[PDB]
């Protein structure tokens, strides 16, 4: 064997694999790394907007810290 | 007025003329009915959605609530007419000209 | 040359694909139907070769003639070879439907299946073994592998 | 970039439904006391393969009697659902993401029972026409329950949102909380699936090949192809639903192979009911649907709603 | 004039109101009601009603299906009528469709009235809200306003419901 | 005709319903709930014959912000005669209008 | 008192189903008037701040409205923190 | 934006999936291989004619009970309000409702199919 | 602060759409520049047509569909 099944399972689970962990990682690159926000409610878009608008290269991923505030 | 509000009011119009036109068979102007209560429920929305009106948002719904029934009852009746004649002609429907 | 070495390894991908994907009709007429059945019991295992029964003509790639071909039954057994999507092979087992068999001076028994449909292998015997069944089954693997369609095609 | 995310979370589905016809065939077998593909490469590895390529080169058929843009539709919309179920479903993150996610799986799978009907309306046959009735009698049988069942599942996690289902079991498994609506989710997913013992509409025993019976070569590859991916697709969306894994923000790896393992398991355990039961009736389906999943999912759904008022557990995120 | 997607989706819109009020058999009229059904909850969602979409979406394709049952059942002839299988079918789409292509060219090229009063256009974008407040969904909560405001709408919807299932039993009782 | 029930017991059935401004769930507004107000407090008790003439304005003002089609007729206006403007090339519209600004929080 | 413990037998070893969803059924009914925590759900539902608490005027004349969100006065939620 | 490129990304793959199943084996159709099948023989008649339904009430009730899913769809939201005692009670209300519905169809042999 | 931070914003945007009204409409002749179409002298919230109405399509198209299309 029965364990003659295991090799097709094994194939299946490495299939089964490649979605989500490739969607995380691509969530990573196009976010710098740091899970890409979620905006369910208009105030969590309005602060990524915020944030964007803030960061001065029209990306929101680019924080910035406290040396902003001389 | 914007362009889908003109739309969804023709839209309804069609329908309604859909209905008003009888070719041969109940189903189809049934199923008139069903358009014309998909256009009424999209021009609800969009008017309630439009103007934040936040109590009237349980309205359409409700509103396609009564359309089942509608749709129920129609139903209903088209399998009686079937069960007298065997087909769901609206030509069948003339026995009350005399 | 270059087009046809590259048709010669489509002809050997596609005939790999063709006879290792082998759906026999879900097709029996008498006793050669049993050890049909007996070829799919666990001690054989047709399917482990990629063969499988599928009841609907159009889903199946092979024909299994296995039992008496009577004149009421021809028209039915056309048929369904007709519907077959091509490429189609038949098998003709048993005596019955190899060329009559027991019945073969009946009134009412069709000489032989090859008569209603072209036949690509006969398995033999009254009725064969379910070993005789896969060695045909087997045979028809390799006469499909030896088959070259886009060879003689680049050739036209 | 967004591009090479929907390859990559479409071209794994399609192997793993082509590698699950192999893990299915082979469990099967092994069930029943034989071995299962094993010859064609390396443990019938290199079977999928096989498949693929006969059907792809096997020639279609137009029937004469059949209604052309249909039959070709239906296919099309078929695997085109199956298809775009898999992206409300968050492993750890959902390639969208969906303020109401639940509702728009149940839409889909509403629509996925369309391209069954239409198939067999637009063959002109019979026993393809008997199979598209089956399949609106399975649809009419199962709907109802299954909604209420999510509706009573989802009170307890606060939203539609399928993510937060990650967050409502950090702790506990919801298998341990609605048991009973578990078992319910299960059979209703059995049926929606229309998987033994409720492959009513296909009905090999019965309709030869059921809606599907004319079809062949490469519309029934999609076919088929389609009914494994949402087989796997429900699959998972009961582990997501009742088997909550446990989410590590700087290492989703970890929620992604115990989401695979758990949906595996779940895939396995639905050949394994193939593989034991025979066939229902679907007049003893729809009874057995309404006159004892109805009332008793009716009960647990009051049930569900009185206990987090009455416990003071009402989750977040009105 | 930005991308012209609610205006494309409205456009499909009327585009299969036309043609399953041509009554081209109900298989094809079932079929046209829900390529409508689609487009309007996309229509709705361009707008931020998505539960409304998604529930008109749901309840129409459950709908549909019981329709399609019923003309299998009741509703069929030996040879089923499509758009272009009949004159009078082919006439009245034709019509449906040059209709709605005269209403817009009237619409887009002079903003005079047509049946209600002249309009603008311009693209719905406009009449937006600018609304930048709330942690939280504002149909949501008008929606789950059913039960804490709406007792009366509730109590008479059950009451509806509960009477049309007894009406459907009577009246298809039969005898 | 009207046998206004609801008035004789004071048992609001449907009336929580009829306006704008009439305690919306979480103190959410309507888009236009000051005109709206407007207009129902100046047109309260003095009968409909006479809010048709005397109450025009507010309901003016209220349609106008239902509706918005004066101040879309002022901006199809503008927008037409900028691309007049720059069809016949005098304008040169500013950075700021281009994309070219520098947002702010 | 007597029949019914029959009719409650025949249901059982006839229709265990029904019994159990009549049984669920009256529990989810009856159940919530008969406990004390439905009053807690209540106040927390009440207790979740959606909206900006608007400030008011000062006058001279609120005790016991506060100045500032540490001061003594208002509502607190240490019975949610214990809870 | 990204759900209609999914949606149009996937129908492309379905459309071009039948192309190619199409176009790409060799197609040989004669009348007698495309006729409609049956089991061995002609059929009688024709799949279009009229096919009787035994649950043609059943499905009128499935309407029914999918617009009272549609109105039990929103409890998770309703279940935030301030007052959930009156919310409760609408609750229970509307599935005792749908029970009573339930109760007197099976009463009334409505689930019992047409013989 | 973010209450103040929006203020100012659909000010500023305002005055940059009143200046430029003035400078295109002044040609003309019965043009009143920054006349409300409302009788009342009370703030109105703007509508999305009169901060944008000036700016390009794909601002347009973030201030309007930008949150919907986010998922
Ligand atoms: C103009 C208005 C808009 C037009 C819409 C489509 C444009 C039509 C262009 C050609 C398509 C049909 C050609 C044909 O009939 O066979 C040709 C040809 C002739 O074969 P034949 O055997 O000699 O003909 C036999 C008889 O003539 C009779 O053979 P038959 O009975 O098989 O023909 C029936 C056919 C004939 O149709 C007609 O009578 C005229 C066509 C007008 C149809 C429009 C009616 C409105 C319906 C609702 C609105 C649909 C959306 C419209 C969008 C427009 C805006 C962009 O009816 C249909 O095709 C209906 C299906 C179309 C709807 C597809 C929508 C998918 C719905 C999925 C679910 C939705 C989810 C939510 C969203 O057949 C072929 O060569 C094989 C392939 C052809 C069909 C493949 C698939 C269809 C093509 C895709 C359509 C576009 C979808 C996007
Ligand atoms: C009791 O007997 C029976 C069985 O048991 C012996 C069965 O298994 C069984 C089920 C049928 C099997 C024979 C399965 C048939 C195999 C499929 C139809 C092949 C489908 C697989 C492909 C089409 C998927 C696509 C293949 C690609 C490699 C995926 C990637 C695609 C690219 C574009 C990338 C039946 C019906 C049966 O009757
Ligand atoms: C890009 C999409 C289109 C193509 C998709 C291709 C998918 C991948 C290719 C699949 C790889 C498998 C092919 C090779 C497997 C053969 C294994 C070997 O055993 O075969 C032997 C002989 O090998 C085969 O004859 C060779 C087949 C393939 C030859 C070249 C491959 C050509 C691939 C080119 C693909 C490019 C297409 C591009 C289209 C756009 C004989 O075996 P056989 O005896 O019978 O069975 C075992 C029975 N036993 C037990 C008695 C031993
Ligand atoms: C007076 C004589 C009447 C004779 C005619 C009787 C026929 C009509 C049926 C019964 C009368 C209906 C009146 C109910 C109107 C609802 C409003 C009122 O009752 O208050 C509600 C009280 O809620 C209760 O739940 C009322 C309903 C309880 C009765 C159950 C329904 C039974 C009706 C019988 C007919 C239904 C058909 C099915 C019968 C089984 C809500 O109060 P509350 O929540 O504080 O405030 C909400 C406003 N907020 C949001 C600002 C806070
Ligand atoms: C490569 C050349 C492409 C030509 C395409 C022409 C299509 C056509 O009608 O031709 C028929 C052609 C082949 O038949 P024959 O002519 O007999 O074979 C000739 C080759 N020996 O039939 C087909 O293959 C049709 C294929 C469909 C094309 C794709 C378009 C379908 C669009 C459907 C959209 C609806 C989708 C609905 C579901 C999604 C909903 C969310
Ligand atoms: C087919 C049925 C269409 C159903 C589409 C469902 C898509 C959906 O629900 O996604 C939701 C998502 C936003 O919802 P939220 O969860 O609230 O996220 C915002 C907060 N961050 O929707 C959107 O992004 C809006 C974008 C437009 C929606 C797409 C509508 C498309 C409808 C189908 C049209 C098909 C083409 C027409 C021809 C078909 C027949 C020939
Ligand atoms: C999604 C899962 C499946 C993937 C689908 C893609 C499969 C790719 C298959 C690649 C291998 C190539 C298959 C070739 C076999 C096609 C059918 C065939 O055998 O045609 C035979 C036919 C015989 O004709 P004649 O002998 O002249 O006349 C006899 C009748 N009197 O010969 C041909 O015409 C075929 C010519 C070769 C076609 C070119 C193939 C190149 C590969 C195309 C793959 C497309 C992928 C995209
Ligand atoms: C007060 C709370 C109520 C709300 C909760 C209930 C939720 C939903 C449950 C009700 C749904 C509908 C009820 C079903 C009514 C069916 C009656 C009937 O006629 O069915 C009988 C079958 O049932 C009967 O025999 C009649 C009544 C049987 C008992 C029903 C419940 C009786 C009371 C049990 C619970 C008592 C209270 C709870 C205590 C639990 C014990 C500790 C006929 O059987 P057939 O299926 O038609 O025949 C096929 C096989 N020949
Ligand atoms: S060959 Fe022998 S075993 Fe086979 S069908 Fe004929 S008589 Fe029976």
């Amino acid at each position: 064997m029965w364990f003659e099944i295991l090799p097709g399972i094994a194939v299946m689970a490495a299939c089964l694999f490649i979605p989500g962990m490739a969607t995380a990682h691509i969530h990573k690159f196009t976010n710098g790394g740091k899970e890409k926000r979620v905006a369910h409610f208009s105030y969590q878009w309005n602060l990524m907007e915020r944030d964007r608008r803030i960061s001065g290269v029209n990306r929101y991923h680019v924080t910035k810290g406290l040396e902003n505030i001389d | 007025m914007p362009l889908v509000y003109m739309n969804i009011i023709m839209a309804f119009a069609i329908a309604l003329a859909g209905l008003l036109m009888y070719r041969s068979h109940l189903m189809s102007s049934l199923l008139c009915l069903e358009g014309m209560m998909l256009s009424l429920f999209i021009m609800s929305t969009l008017i309630i959605l439009n103007t934040h009106f936040t109590l009237a948002n349980m309205m359409p719904i409700i509103l396609l609530v009564f359309a089942a029934c509608e749709a129920a009852l129609g139903l209903s009746l088209l399998v009686m007419v079937s069960n007298t004649y065997g087909t769901d002609y609206v030509q069948n429907l003339n026995l009350l000209q005399c | 040359s270059r087009g046809e070495y590259v048709v010669a390894k489509l002809d050997d991908l596609v005939n790999w694909a063709r006879r290792s994907s082998l759906w026999p009709m879900t097709f029996g007429l008498a006793c050669c139907a049993v050890e049909m059945m007996h070829m799919a019991a666990p001690r054989y295992d047709m399917d482990r070769f990629g063969v499988v029964f599928r009841a609907s003509p159009r889903q199946s790639d092979v024909m299994i003639v296995a039992g008496t071909l009577t004149n009421k039954m021809a028209p039915a057994l056309r048929k369904v070879y007709d519907q077959m999507p091509e490429p189609r092979y038949v098998v003709s087992m048993g005596s019955c439907a190899n060329g009559g068999g027991y019945y073969h001076y009946s009134y009412s028994v069709v000489r032989g299946c090859d008569r209603i449909v072209p036949v690509d292998i006969y398995v033999p015997g009254c009725p064969p073994t379910a070993e005789a069944l896969l060695y045909g089954i087997l045979q028809l693997q390799r006469k499909i592998k030896r088959e070259k369609r886009l060879r003689i095609w680049y050739r036209r | 970039m967004f591009m090479i995310n929907i390859l990559s979370l479409i071209i794994p589905i399609l192997l793993a439904v082509a590698f699950l016809t192999l893990v299915e065939r082979k469990v099967l077998g092994y069930m029943q006391l034989r071995k299962g593909p094993n010859v064609v490469g390396p443990y019938g590895l290199l079977q999928p393969i096989a498949d693929a390529l006969k059907l792809f080169t096997k020639e279609p058929l137009r029937p004469a009697t059949s209604s052309i843009s249909m039959f070709i539709i239906a296919p099309i919309l078929a695997l085109s659902l199956a298809l775009t179920m898999w992206v409300p479903l968050p492993m750890p993150y959902p390639l969208i993401n969906m303020n109401l996610g639940v509702l728009f799986m149940l839409a889909m799978s509403s629509l996925a029972v369309y391209s069954i009907l239409w198939s067999g309306w637009a063959s002109n046959s019979k026993y393809a026409l008997i199979g598209a009735l089956r399949a609106v009698a399975q649809t009419i049988s199962y709907e109802v329950t299954l909604a209420i069942i999510l509706l009573s599942v989802l009170l307890m996690n606060g939203s539609y949102t399928l993510s937060t289902l990650i967050t409502t079991q950090e702790h506990i498994w919801m298998i341990f909380t609605s048991w009973p609506l578990a078992m319910m989710w299960f059979i209703s997913t059995l049926a929606e699936t229309n998987r033994a013992p409720f492959d009513l509409t296909e009905g090999e025993s019965e309709l030869v090949s059921g809606f599907n019976v004319e079809y062949a070569a490469g519309p029934f590859a999609m076919f088929f192809m389609a009914e494994y991916a949402n087989i796997i697709m429900m699959n998972a969306f009961t582990a997501i639903l009742f088997l909550g894994a446990s989410h590590d923000p700087h290492t989703p790896e970890l929620y992604t192979i115990n989401f695979v393992l758990k949906t595996l398991a779940l895939t396995i355990t639905f050949l394994w009911i193939r593989a034991s039961y025979p066939r229902f009736r679907y007049d003893q389906l729809m009874h057995l649907l309404w006159k004892s999943f109805l009332p008793l999912t009716l009960a647990l759904c009051m049930w569900h709603i009185s206990l987090p008022i009455m416990t003071a557990s009402i989750p977040p995120q009105s | 004039m930005t991308m012209y997607i609610a205006f494309i989706l409205s456009t499909i819109f009327v585009i299969g109101f036309v043609g399953f009020s041509s009554k081209p058999s109900p298989i094809y009229g079932g079929l046209g009601l829900i390529v409508s059904g689609g487009v309007g909850c996309g229509i709705v969602l361009n707008f931020g009603g998505s539960f409304l979409g998604l529930m008109v979406f749901l309840i129409y394709l459950g709908g549909m299906l019981v329709v399609f049952g019923y003309t299998t059942a009741m509703a069929t002839e030996m040879y089923p009528e499509v758009w272009v299988s009949n004159k009078t079918v082919f006439g009245a789409f034709v019509s449906g469709l040059m209709m709605e292509f005269c209403m817009v060219y009237y619409a887009l090229k002079e903003e005079e009235v047509e049946i209600i009063f002249k309009f603008n256009g311009l693209g719905d974008w406009v009449i937006y809200d600018t609304g930048d407040s709330g942690f939280f969904s504002e149909e949501a909560m008008g929606i789950a306003a059913l039960y804490s405001y709406g007792t009366w709408l509730v109590i008479v919807t059950g009451w509806s419901l509960l009477i049309g299932v007894v009406v459907i039993m009577e009246i298809t009782r039969g005898n | 005709p009207f046998f206004d029930v609801q008035k004789r017991l004071g048992l609001d059935l449907d009336r929580w319903m009829t306006i704008q401004s009439a305690e919306q769930p979480h103190k959410i507004p309507g888009r236009c709930h000051a005109f709206e107000k407007e207009w129902i407090e100046c047109a309260h008790g003095i009968g409909g014959i006479r809010a048709e003439k005397e109450c025009k304005i507010e309901f003016d003002d209220f349609v106008e912000c239902l509706l918005r089609q004066k101040t879309m007729k002022r901006l199809s206006a503008i927008k037409r005669q900028r691309d007049k403007l720059i069809k016949e090339g005098k304008y040169t519209p500013p950075p700021h209008h281009l994309g070219k600004e520098d947002p702010r929080p | 008192a007597g029949r019914i413990a029959s009719f409650l037998k025949n249901a059982w070893a006839k229709e265990p189903v029904l019994v159990a969803s009549f049984a669920i059924g009256g529990l989810a009914i009856i159940l919530p008037s008969l406990s004390p925590y439905t009053n807690y759900a209540i106040r927390i539902n009440r207790a979740t701040p959606y909206n900006y608490p608007v400030p008011l005027r000062d006058d001279g004349n609120m005790p016991d409205v506060p100045s500032h969100p540490q001061d003594p006065q208002g509502p607190s939620l240490e019975w949610l923190k214990n809870l | 934006m990204n759900i209609m490129l999914t949606l149009l990304t996937n129908v492309t793959l379905a459309s071009l999936l039948v192309l190619i199943a199409f176009w790409l084996p060799q197609l040989n159709a004669y009348s007698e291989k495309t006729s409609p099948y049956e089991c061995g023989f002609d059929p009688m008649g024709s799949a279009r004619l009229p096919f009787s339904m035994k649950f043609f009430l059943v499905a009128i009730t499935f309407l029914l009970f999918d617009l009272e899913i549609a109105l039990l769809l929103p409890l998770p939201w309703a279940s935030q309000t301030n007052n959930l005692k009156t919310m409760l009670t609408m609750a229970l209300f509307l599935l005792i409702l749908l029970a009573a519905s339930l109760a007197y169809e099976w009463t009334q042999k409505g689930l019992e199919w047409a013989e | 602060l973010f209450q103040a931070e929006k203020d100012r914003r659909v000010l500023q945007m305002l005055r940059e759409n009143l200046e430029e009204e003035a400078i295109i409409m002044k040609d003309v002749p019965d043009w009143k520049v920054g006349e409300s179409v409302f009788h009342t002298t009370r703030w109105v919230t703007p509508m999305m047509g009169e901060l944008y109405g000036l700016r390009t399509n794909e601002e347009i198209l973030s201030a309007t569909y930008g949150f919907i299309w986010y998922t």
